[PDB]
C-alpha cells in the first residue's frame, strides 16, 4: 500500500538562501482588496476597498473616495493579528512573474505546515485566480453586497451582522493623477486580499516577498508588486476581516517595519519587528474628557515615543 | 512584557468607568465582570506610533469617539 | 565598428536610439550620462557589459548553437566521481544567472588595476584562475579529527556553488572542509560562466600529482605489504578535477585555437591549450611538462624490509591518467574526451612523441601472479577475491602470500587500515595455483570513513632469492539504489506527482529516515520528510505532489540521509510545456 510521510521542519541549510545583495530603499503603495458579491450577476469578485497613498482613502457604495485621513486601529485587530502572525507562513525571495505561481507556491507550503487540509487546495487556488474588477467597473456594476467562500462555491450571505464599516460611515457620508502625483516617482505596491471561507478551521496568514518588483497582469495597479498578505479562515467572535485589513496596511505604513521586512531573512526578524511596534503604541480608554483637549494633551508621550520608536 | 505599575494603573482606569463601576456594583458572579471588561475593550481606541505626527492629522478622528462614547452609552440609561 | 548612436524613429515626444557597442570593450558597470551644448550633465541609468559567442568576430565564438546551450544557457551540470571503472554522476547547480552572482564576480575581479587587459579574458581568466586558488588555499578547513559520525551529515552535503562562493568571499556561511577539495573546478566554471566565457569541467582518474618534469613515481610499501609511513611528495591520485574554456589565443602560433585547460600554481595560474598539451610543446608555456607527465607517468615499487634496506620488486604496471571523461552534449549521459590528450596506446605516434619527450629531457622472473577482484563491493555486503600464482623453474620453492586491504583518501592520502591476512604456499613441477577468498563487512577492524576508496596489495615473497612480486587493486564501494517515477511531460500550471522507492539491501535495521527534495523552477528552497523502522528486508515507498511553474526543462533531485550512510542522492528531469489555448 502507497504510504505519506509526516512533515518534518528544519533549520540545517536555511544559511545557503541568504543573499548578499542590498534590498535596496523604496517607498510603498499599499493596496486593499476583499472577496465580495455583486447584486446583479451571482459571481464572486475581488473589490478594492482603501489605499494609503498618503494617509487613509475609503470608498464608499456609490464609487466616492472621502477625505484622506488617519488610520486608526481597534484592539481585536491588532490581538488576532498577532495571533495569527506568531504562527503564520512566510515566503521569502520567491522568483516568479504571475498569479497563478505566486498562488501554487503559497497554497503547497501551507499544506506543508498543515495550515490548510489538502481537500480545500482546489477551491482556494479557484477562488484566488477570479477576475479582479477595479473602482470604475462598480459604476458598471451598481454596488455589491459582502459573500463567504462556500464548499459548493455557490454565494450565500454570511450568518454575522452585515453593517458597514465606520470608518467609511464617517469619512465618506482627479484623484488617480492626483495620487500619482503625490505618490514618489520610486514606488513598489503591496497588496493584501481578505475573504471568508466557511469549509477552514482556524484563521491563516501568507506573507510573501519577490525577489524583485514585478507587475502582475491579474491585478492593475500604477507599480509593480513587491509584498503581497494573504488572510483566509472561518468566522469566529471578536474577529473582523476589514480590520486586519487596516491594520496590516498601518503596519505597512511604517518606515522602520518596511525596512525590516526588506532585510528580513527569517520569520523571526518580522516577529521581533513585531513585537518592537507593538511596545510603541498607546491605547485611549473611553472617556468622558474633551476630545480636543485629551488630543493636545498627547503631544508629548507620542514625541517620546517616536523619540523612543528610532533605537 | 509585564509592568506591574502599568498593571495597576489598568485596574485605576477600569475602575474610572461610571459604567463598569455600576457593573461592579450589581455583579453578582464574574460572567458579566467579564463581560463588562469585554465590552470595555471593544470601545476601547489604540493608536499606532507614526513617523511625521501633526495636530492637523490627529484632529480627524475626533467625531469616532463622540461616536464611541454612544456607543459606550448605547446600552445605558 | 566603434560607439554609436541611431535614431531608428522618432515621435512627438518619444525617440527610439539603437544603441551599437564595439566588438571589443571594457566589461563592468557603466554610467550613460547626456552633456547638452551649453547645459550640464544628466545621468539617465547604468548597465552591464557581457561576452557573446555568437558575434563571429568577437574574441569569444562559438559555431554551434546548441552547444552554447550547454556550455553557457545550462544551470544544472554534473559532475562524475569515483574510480577509473565505476563512475558516479553527482547533480549540481551552477547557478550562473543568480541576482548577485555577478556582483561577486565583478567585486572579486576588481582587485586587478590592470583595466586596459579587462577587455582581453584571457588575462581575466588567468586572474581569475590565481584569485580562486588562493582563496580555496585561504578558506579550506582541515577536517575534524575527532570521531562523530552522528553529525557527519552536516559536515559533508554540497546545496550548490552560489553558498561555496558566499562563504569565500564573506565568510558568514558553512564553511568547506579539506574531504571535497575539488570543487574549486566547479566554482571556477561557475563564475567564468557568470562572465560570459564558456567552460566546463572534466575529471581525469588516475593522475599522478606532485612531481614535477619526472615520469617516474616512487611508492614505498611496508615489510607486511602495507604502506609504511605516511604522506608522500608527489602521489598518484584516485580522480582530479579541472576546468576548460573555449578560447582563441591570438599570442600564440597558428593552431591552438580551442579548448584550454586552466591550471593555477602554488600564487600564479595560467592556461594552455590541449593540442599543445598531445604533441608535446613543451618551450610553448612553462606549465606544460608537468601537465603532461601527469597523464602518462610510471611507477616503481620498493618493498621496505627490518633492516631498512630498500629492494626494488617486480609489480603488475598500472595505468595513470585514463578514461577521461565529461558530461555529454545534449543529454545526461557521459562522454569521454581522453582521445584528445594523448595519442592511442601501442601505436607509433606517442612512440615517437615519447621518445622526443625523454631526448629533450635528457638533454637537460621465474614466478608471477595475476589476480581478479570485483570493481565494487555492495555496503554491507561481500565479495569474493581471487588471486593465481605461477612459477617457472624445474624445482619446487616456497611463497609467503601476504594480502591487506585499507582505506585511502581521494587525493592519495591514507586514511585507516582495514584488513591483514598471511598464509604459506608451496609451488611444485610450474603448477598454476589459484586461491578464491570471501571478504565481509564484517571482517574490518573498524569503520571505514565516510569518502574513501578501498585498496587491496598482495604481495608474493619468494624464499630463496630476495626477487618477489607486488600487485594491488583500487575497489569502491556501491550504495543502494533509490527508484524514481514520474512522466516525462507535464503541463504548466497543474499538479504533478513523483514517488520514490528503495529497498533495504542491508542487514542492519533502519531508524531515523530523513528525506529531502529539492529542485530549480520547481519547488521552493528545500522541503523535508520523516520516516518510519525499515526493516532488513522490506521496500520504503512514498509519493509527492507539487505544481510545476517555470517553463522548459528542468530537473528535481531528491536526497536520503540515514544513520548507516549521508547525503545519497538522485536526480530526474522532465519537460513542462505552456498550456493550451
Amino acid at each position: 500500500q502507497m504510504e505519506e510521510p509526516a512533515a518534518h521542519d528544519t533549520e540545517a541549510t536555511a544559511t545557503d538562501y541568504h543573499t548578499t545583495s542590498h534590498p535596496g530603499t523604496h517607498k510603498v503603495y499599499v493596496e486593499l482588496q476583499e472577496l465580495v458579491m455583486d447584486e446583479k450577476n451571482q459571481e464572486l469578485r475581488w473589490m478594492e476597498a482603501a489605499r494609503w497613498v498618503q494617509l487613509e482613502e475609503n470608498l464608499g457604495e456609490n464609487g466616492a473616495w472621502g477625505r484622506p485621513h488617519l488610520s486608526h486601529l481597534t484592539f481585536w485587530s491588532l490581538l488576532e493579528l498577532r495571533r495569527v502572525f506568531t504562527k503564520g507562513t512566510v515566503l521569502l525571495d520567491l522568483q516568479e512573474t504571475s498569479l497563478a505561481g505566486v498562488a501554487n507556491q503559497l497554497l503547497d507550503r501551507f499544506i506543508f505546515e498543515d495550515q490548510i487540509r489538502p481537500q480545500d487546495r482546489e477551491e482556494l487556488l479557484r477562488a484566488l485566480l477570479l477576475k479582479h474588477s477595479h473602482a470604475g467597473e462598480l459604476e458598471a456594476l451598481g454596488g455589491v453586497k459582502p459573500a463567504v467562500l462556500t464548499r459548493s462555491g455557490d454565494p450565500s450571505q454570511p450568518l454575522l451582522p452585515q453593517h458597514s464599516s465606520l470608518e467609511t460611515q464617517l469619512f465618506c457620508e482627479h484623484s488617480p493623477s492626483g495620487i500619482l502625483e503625490k505618490i514618489p516617482p520610486d514606488s513598489e505596491a503591496t497588496l493584501v486580499l481578505v475573504g471568508r471561507a466557511d469549509f477552514l478551521e482556524q484563521p491563516v496568514l501568507g506573507f510573501v516577498r519577490l525577489q524583485e518588483a514585478a507587475e502582475l497582469e491579474a491585478v492593475e495597479l500604477p507599480v509593480p508588486i513587491r509584498f503581497l498578505f494573504v488572510l483566509l479562515g472561518p468566522e469566529a467572535p471578536h474577529i473582523d476581516y476589514t480590520q486586519l485589513g487596516r491594520a496590516a496596511a498601518t503596519l505597512m505604513s511604517e518606515r522602520v517595519f518596511r525596512i525590516d521586512a526588506y532585510m528580513a531573512q527569517s520569520r523571526g526578524e518580522l516577529l521581533h519587528s513585531l513585537e518592537g511596534f507593538l511596545d510603541c503604541s498607546l491605547v485611549l480608554p473611553p472617556t468622558d474628557a474633551p476630545s480636543e483637549q485629551a488630543l493636545l494633551s498627547l503631544v508629548p508621550v507620542q514625541r517620546e515615543l517616536l523619540r523612543r520608536r528610532y533605537q | 512584557h509585564i509592568d506591574y505599575t502599568q498593571l495597576g494603573r489598568a485596574a485605576a482606569t477600569l475602575m474610572s468607568e461610571r459604567v463598569f463601576r455600576i457593573d461592579a456594583y450589581m455583579a453578582q458572579s464574574r460572567g458579566e465582570l467579564l463581560h463588562s471588561l469585554e465590552g470595555f475593550l471593544d470601545c476601547s481606541l489604540v493608536l499606532p506610533p507614526t513617523d511625521a505626527p501633526s495636530e492637523q492629522a490627529l484632529l480627524s478622528l475626533v467625531p469616532v469617539q463622540r461616536e464611541l462614547l454612544r456607543r459606550r452609552y448605547q446600552s445605558s440609561p | 565598428k566603434w560607439w554609436s548612436a541611431v535614431v531608428e524613429e522618432r515621435d512627438a515626444q518619444s525617440w527610439t536610439i539603437s544603441v551599437t557597442t564595439p566588438a571589443d570593450a571594457v566589461i563592468g558597470h557603466y554610467s550613460l550620462l547626456l552633456q547638452v551644448s551649453g547645459r550640464k550633465q544628466l545621468l539617465l541609468g547604468q548597465f552591464t557589459l557581457l561576452f557573446n559567442p555568437w558575434n563571429r568576430e568577437d574574441a569569444v565564438f562559438l559555431k554551434n548553437e546548441a552547444q552554447r546551450m550547454e556550455y553557457l544557457l545550462n544551470q544544472n551540470g554534473l559532475i562524475y566521481l569515483g574510480t577509473a571503472d565505476c563512475i558516479q554522476a553527482e547533480s549540481w547547480d551552477f547557478g550562473q544567472f543568480e541576482g548577485d552572482v555577478i556582483d561577486l564576480s565583478l567585486r572579486l575581479l576588481s582587485k586587478d588595476k590592470q583595466v586596459e587587459k579587462w577587455s582581453q579574458p584571457v588575462h581575466v581568466a588567468r586572474v581569475l584562475g590565481a584569485l580562486l586558488h588562493f582563496l580555496k588555499e585561504q578558506r579550506v578547513l582541515p577536517t575534524p579529527q575527532t570521531q562523530a559520525t552522528q553529525e557527519g551529515a552536516l559536515l559533508n552535503k554540497r546545496r550548490g556553488s552560489v553558498p561555496i562562493l558566499r562563504q569565500w568571499l564573506t565568510g558568514r556561511g558553512r564553511p568547506v572542509y579539506d574531504g571535497q577539495a575539488w570543487v574549486l573546478a566547479a566554482v571556477a566554471c561557475t563564475v567564468l560562466r557568470c562572465l560570459g566565457i564558456p567552460a566546463r569541467v572534466v575529471t581525469t582518474f588516475a593522475s599522478a600529482q606532485g612531481t614535477g618534469g619526472r615520469l617516474l613515481i616512487d611508492e614505498y610499501y611496508n615489510e607486511e605489504g602495507l604502506q609504511n609511513g605516511e604522506g608522500q611528495r608527489g602521489r598518484i591520485w584516485i580522480f582530479q578535477t579541472s576546468t576548460e574554456c573555449w578560447m582563441t589565443r591570438p599570442a600564440l602560433p597558428q593552431g591552438y585555437d580551442g579548448w584550454q585547460i586552466l591550471h593555477p600554481s602554488a600564487g600564479s595560474c595560467d592556461l594552455v591549450p590541449v593540442r599543445a598539451v598531445k604533441e608535446g610543446t613543451l618551450g610553448l608555456t612553462p606549465a606544460v611538462s608537468d601537465l603532461f607527465a601527469a597523464i602518462n607517468a610510471s611507477c616503481v615499487v620498493w618493498k621496505c624490509c627490518e633492516d631498512g634496506t630498500l629492494e626494488l620488486t617486480d609489480s603488475n604496471t598500472k595505468y595513470v591518467g585514463n578514461n577521461i571523461s565529461t558530461k555529454g552534449v545534449g543529454s545526461d549521459r557521459c562522454e569521454d574526451i581522453t582521445q584528445n590528450y594523448k595519442y592511442p596506446e601501442g601505436s607509433l605516434q606517442e612512440k615517437e612523441v615519447l621518445e622526443r619527450v625523454e631526448k629533450e629531457k635528457m638533454e637537460r622472473s621465474p614466478l608471477y601472479l595475476l589476480l581478479k577482484a570485483p570493481s565494487s563491493l555492495p555496503l554491507r555486503g561481500d565479495a569474493q577475491i581471487s588471486v593465481t600464482l605461477v612459477n617457472h623453474s624445474e624445482q619446487e620453492k616456497a611463497v609467503q602470500l601476504a594480502i591487506g586491504v585499507q582505506a585511502v583518501h581521494y587525493n592519495g592520502v591514507l586514511a585507516a587500515k582495514l584488513w591483514r591476512k598471511k598464509l604459506h604456499l608451496t609451488l611444485s613441477a610450474n603448477l598454476e595455483k589459484i586461491i578464491t577468498i570471501g571478504l565481509f563487512f564484517s571482517n574490518f577492524e573498524r569503520n571505514p570513513p565516510e569518502n574513501t576508496f578501498l585498496r587491496l596489495t598482495a604481495m608474493a615473497t619468494h624464499s630463496e632469492s630476495n626477487l618477489s612480486c607486488f600487485a594491488q587493486e583500487d575497489i569502491a564501494i556501491c550504495r543502494p539504489h533509490l527508484a524514481i517515477k514520474m512522466p516525462e511531460k507535464a503541463e504548466q500550471y497543474q499538479p504533478l506527482t513523483a514517488s520514490v522507492s528503495l529497498q533495504n539491501s542491508l542487514d542492519a535495521p533502519m531508524e531515523d529516515c530523513v528525506i529531502s527534495i529539492l529542485g530549480r523552477g520547481l519547488i521552493h528552497r528545500e522541503r523535508s520528510y520523516r520516516f518510519r523502522s525499515v526493516w532488513p528486508e522490506n521496500t520504503m515507498c512514498a509519493k509527492f505532489q507539487f505544481t510545476p511553474t517555470h517553463v522548459g526543462l528542468q530537473r528535481l533531485t531528491v536526497e536520503v540521509d540515514c544513520n548507516m550512510f549521508q547525503n545519497l542522492t538522485n536526480y530526474k528531469s522532465v519537460t513542462v510545456v505552456a498550456p493550451e489555448l
